[PDB]
C-alpha cells in the first residue's frame, strides 16, 4: 500500500488544568478520517475466494488494534469521534465493501473494544479526587483487570496467534474471546460503569429518633458521585441480578472485597477508636470543628450503608454513632491518641470482608461488640476517674 | 361486635407517655 | 497452507516500517534520547509517515513514557541549580530515584530480547508510564510550592483508593518528612533554625527596630501558629518552640554550656 505524507508528531499535552490525576498526558495520532496516512484500498480487490483469506488477514490485523481502542485499516473511528474531548461517544464505521461474514464478527469484537475505550477512560476520570474513595480503589481494580486479564489475554494468546498460527481465523477470535470468559469480565465491569454512570447522570439531573439524639443534623445533600455506601449498595445490587451465577458472583465478589478494604478500615477504627479520618467524604458520619467542644454531628444518609427506614437499621446506626462517640471522648479525657487493647479486655477483630459484615445480622453483633467496648471504657473512668 | 373500650391501663400509659412527650417536645424542638 | 495471517497481510504493509525497526529504535526514545527513526527533539517526536496511523496511536501511547522521562529529568536539572529546601531536594532525589527505576526497568525490557511486538512493549511499561504520569502531575509547579504544601498535598493522596498513589505519596512523604524531624531536631537540640525558606513554623524574628536591637529583653525567634502542620499537635508545637527558645536562652545568655552541651 502506498505512504501519504503526514507529518505526525508526539507530545505532551501543554495544559493539564482540566486533566484527571492518572489521565493521557500526551496528545494522539491523528484521525484516518482527517489524515488518512494510507491509500485507501478498496477491499473488493481481493473478495474472491482464495483472496478472502487474506482480507481476513486484514480484518483480523485491525480487530487487533480496535480491541485496544485504535482504528484499524478497514474499521475507522465514527465520523464524530473526537479524541481531544473525552466525553466523546465512541462508534466504529466498518468498511462497506468487507465480507459480510466480516462484518457481522467484527460488530460483535468491536463492541467489547468499545467497553475496553470506555473503560479505561472511566477509571482516569476516576482518579480525580472528586470522585469517592471507594469509587477510586474501584477505578484501580479496573486498571488491574485491564492489564492482568484483558490485554494480557490479547497480548500473549491473540495477537501471538494471528502472527504464529496458520489456521487462526475469525471464528476462533470469537471462540476465544468468550472460552476464556474475558468478555464476560469486560461486561460485568462495564454493565458496572452504566450502573454508576446512570446513577450520576440521575444526581446529576435531580423525628422518630429524637428520643436517643445529641446535636445531630441528617445531611440530605445528594452528591453528585454515589460515594461509600451508595456504590457499594450497587454491587450488591449486581451480586442480587446474578445470583445463580458462580463465575460471576465470584468475581463480583472479589472486587467488593477489595474497594471495600479501605471503606470497611476507616469503619473499623471508627468503632473500636473513635478515629474517623474521611478526607473524601465517604463515611456514614462526620462532624463539625473539622474550646472547641461544641461538636456538631452529622449524618450523611446518601453514604449510609442501610437507608435505615426501618427500626432495626436506625437502631443500629445510632449505636454505631454512639460508639465512636464514647471513644472519642475517652481519647479527649485522657489526651490519648489510642485506647490500647488493655484496656476493657474486649478484642474486637477488623473487618476483613465487607460482604460477610453486611450478611446477616453482623453488624449488630459486630457493634454490639464495639459499643461495649467504648461503653466499658468509658463508665469505668468516668464512675472511677 | 360490641361497642367496647381497649384496655383502661393500656390508655393511662398512653397518655402518660404522651403527656411526658408533650413536654419533652415542648423542649426539644428547640433545644 | 502454513502461511499465517500476519504472513497473508505482510505484502500490504511492505512500504511501512517492520516491528524490527520500530522495537530497535524506540528503547532510545523510552528514554528519551533521539534516533534517526524517531526525530526526537526538545518537545516533539516527530513521526515518519512510514509508520500507519494504527501503530502511530500505539506509539503515541508508547513514547508517553519517554515524554514523561524527558520532562522530569528537564525538571530534575532546573532544581539541582537553585538553592532549594532540603525537602524539596527529597522529592528531586524521589524523582530521580523513579527514573532510576524506570531506567533500569526499559533496559531490562529490552535488553532481555523478549519484546517482540509494541502491544507486548505496551503492556509491559504500562504501569511505569503511571508511575511517571503521577510524578508529573504531582511535581506541576513544584518550584511555587513550599515543602509543607507538598506534605499536605501527600497526605491527602496516601489515602487515595489507588494503590499506586499510596505507595507514592507515601514514599514521598516519607522522604521530606524525614527532613522534617531533622528541621525539628536541628531545632530541638540545637536551637537552631536553618535553610528554612520559611517552611518551618519557627523561624528567625528579623524584624527588628532599634529598642531592642542586642536582644536584652526579647529572643528573635518568632512562633508562627498559622504555620504549624498537621502532624504536630498544637500543644507540642508550642512546646518545641519552648524548647529551642529555652535552649538558646539558656545557652546564649546563662552561659550554662556544659550542662546545655
Amino acid at each position: 500500500m502506498e505512504i501519504k505524507e503526514v507529518d505526525d508528531r508526539a507530545e505532551l499535552l501543554r495544559y493539564t488544568n482540566n486533566i484527571p490525576l492518572l489521565g493521557k498526558l500526551v496528545n494522539h495520532q491523528p484521525l484516518w478520517s482527517t489524515n488518512p496516512k494510507l491509500k485507501s484500498f478498496s477491499l473488493e480487490k481481493i473478495s474472491a475466494p482464495d483472496q478472502r483469506r487474506v482480507q481476513e488477514a486484514l480484518v483480523v490485523k485491525d480487530l487487533l488494534n480496535v480491541l485496544i481502542g485504535l482504528e484499524g485499516t478497514y474499521i475507522r473511528y465514527f465520523n464524530d469521534y473526537e479524541p481531544s474531548d473525552p466525553e466523546t461517544p465512541i462508534e466504529f464505521k466498518i468498511a462497506k465493501k468487507m465480507d459480510p461474514s466480516f462484518k457481522t464478527f467484527s460488530r460483535r469484537i468491536v463492541r467489547y473494544g468499545k467497553q475496553y475505550m470506555i473503560l479505561t477512560r472511566a477509571y482516569e476520570k476516576w482518579s480525580d479526587t472528586s470522585f469517592g474513595m471507594v469509587l477510586q480503589r474501584f477505578a484501580y481494580e479496573i486498571r488491574r483487570f485491564l492489564e492482568d486479564v484483558y490485554l494480557k489475554t490479547l497480548v500473549e494468546r491473540l495477537e501471538r496467534d494471528f502472527n504464529k498460527v496458520p489456521n487462526f481465523s475469525i471464528r476462533e477470535l470469537e471462540q476465544i474471546i468468550n472460552e476464556t470468559e474475558v468478555n464476560k469480565q469486560m461486561e460485568l465491569l462495564y454493565n458496572i460503569y452504566e450502573e454508576i454512570f446512570r446513577e450520576i447522570e440521575e444526581r446529576r439531573t435531580n423525628e422518630s429518633s429524637l428520643h436517643l439524639r445529641l446535636m445531630v443534623a441528617f445531611d440530605t445533600t445528594v452528591y453528585p458521585v454515589p460515594k461509600g455506601g451508595a456504590i457499594l449498595k450497587i454491587f450488591q445490587q449486581k451480586i442480587l441480578e446474578n445470583l445463580g451465577d458462580r463465575s460471576s458472583v465470584m468475581f463480583l465478589k472479589k472486587l467488593l472485597n477489595n474497594i471495600s478494604q479501605d471503606y470497611c478500615t476507616m469503619l473499623y477504627e471508627w468503632l473500636t477508636q473513635g478515629i474517623l479520618n474521611d478526607p473524601y467524604q465517604e463515611f456514614m458520619t462526620y462532624d463539625d470543628l473539622e474550646r472547641a467542644w461544641d461538636t456538631q454531628y452529622f449524618i450523611r444518609k446518601d453514604v449510609l450503608l442501610r437507608d435505615c427506614d426501618s427500626e432495626e437499621d436506625k437502631n443500629l446506626l445510632f449505636k454505631m454513632l454512639r460508639t465512636g462517640i464514647l471513644l472519642k471522648v475517652v481519647r479527649a479525657s485522657l489526651q490519648i491518641p489510642t485506647i490500647p487493647s488493655n484496656s476493657s479486655d474486649i478484642t474486637i477483630q477488623e473487618i476483613n470482608d465487607f460482604a460477610d459484615l453486611m450478611e446477616g445480622s453482623n453488624l449488630e453483633l459486630y457493634v454490639d461488640k464495639c459499643y461495649s467496648r467504648a461503653n466499658e471504657i468509658f463508665l469505668k473512668l468516668f464512675f472511677q476517674g | 361486635d360490641v361497642p367496647m373500650s381497649q384496655p383502661l391501663k393500656e390508655q393511662e400509659v398512653r397518655e402518660h407517655q404522651m403527656k411526658k412527650e408533650r413536654f419533652d417536645r415542648a423542649l426539644e424542638s428547640k433545644l | 497452507s502454513s502461511v499465517t495471517l500476519r504472513q497473508l497481510s505482510n505484502p500490504y504493509y511492505v512500504n511501512t516500517i517492520p516491528e524490527e525497526d520500530i522495537l530497535k529504535y524506540v528503547s532510545y526514545t523510552l528514554l528519551a534520547t533521539t534516533s534517526a527513526l524517531f526525530p526526537f527533539d526538545h518537545e516533539q517526536i516527530q513521526i515518519p509517515s512510514k509508520i500507519p496511523n494504527f501503530e502511530s496511536g500505539l506509539l503515541h501511547l508508547i513514547f508517553e513514557a519517554g515524554l514523561l522521562y524527558q520532562s522530569l529529568g528537564y525538571k530534575v536539572e532546573k532544581f539541582r541549580m537553585l538553592n532549594i529546601s532540603p525537602m524539596k531536594k527529597a522529592l528531586i532525589i524521589e524523582i530521580s530515584e523513579e527514573l532510576q527505576n524506570y531506567t533500569a526497568f526499559v533496559n531490562n525490557l529490552v535488553s532481555s530480547g523478549t519484546v517482540v511486538s509494541l502491544k507486548s512493549l505496551y503492556r509491559e511499561i504500562y504501569e511505569n508510564i503511571i508511575r511517571l504520569r503521577i510524578y508529573c502531575r504531582f511535581t506541576e509547579h513544584l518550584e511555587e510550592l513550599s515543602g509543607d504544601t507538598f506534605l499536605i498535598e501527600l497526605n491527602i493522596f496516601k489515602s487515595h483508593g489507588d494503590l499506586t498513589i499510596r505507595k507514592i505519596a507515601t514514599n514521598l512523604f516519607n522522604s521530606m518528612i524525614s527532613l522534617y524531624y531533622e528541621y525539628l531536631m536541628n531545632w530541638l537540640t540545637k536551637g537552631l533554625l536553618r535553610a528554612t525558606y520559611g517552611e518551618f513554623f519557627i523561624a528567625e524574628n528579623t524584624d527588628t527596630n532599634g529598642t531592642d536591637d542586642d536582644f536584652i529583653y526579647h529572643i528573635p525567634i518568632e512562633f508562627n501558629q498559622e504555620r504549624v502542620p498537621a502532624f504536630i499537635p498544637k500543644e507540642l508545637a508550642y512546646k518545641i518552640f519552648m524548647i529551642g527558645k529555652s535552649y538558646i536562652f539558656l545557652e546564649k545568655y546563662c552561659k550554662e554550656v556544659q550542662w546545655t552541651n
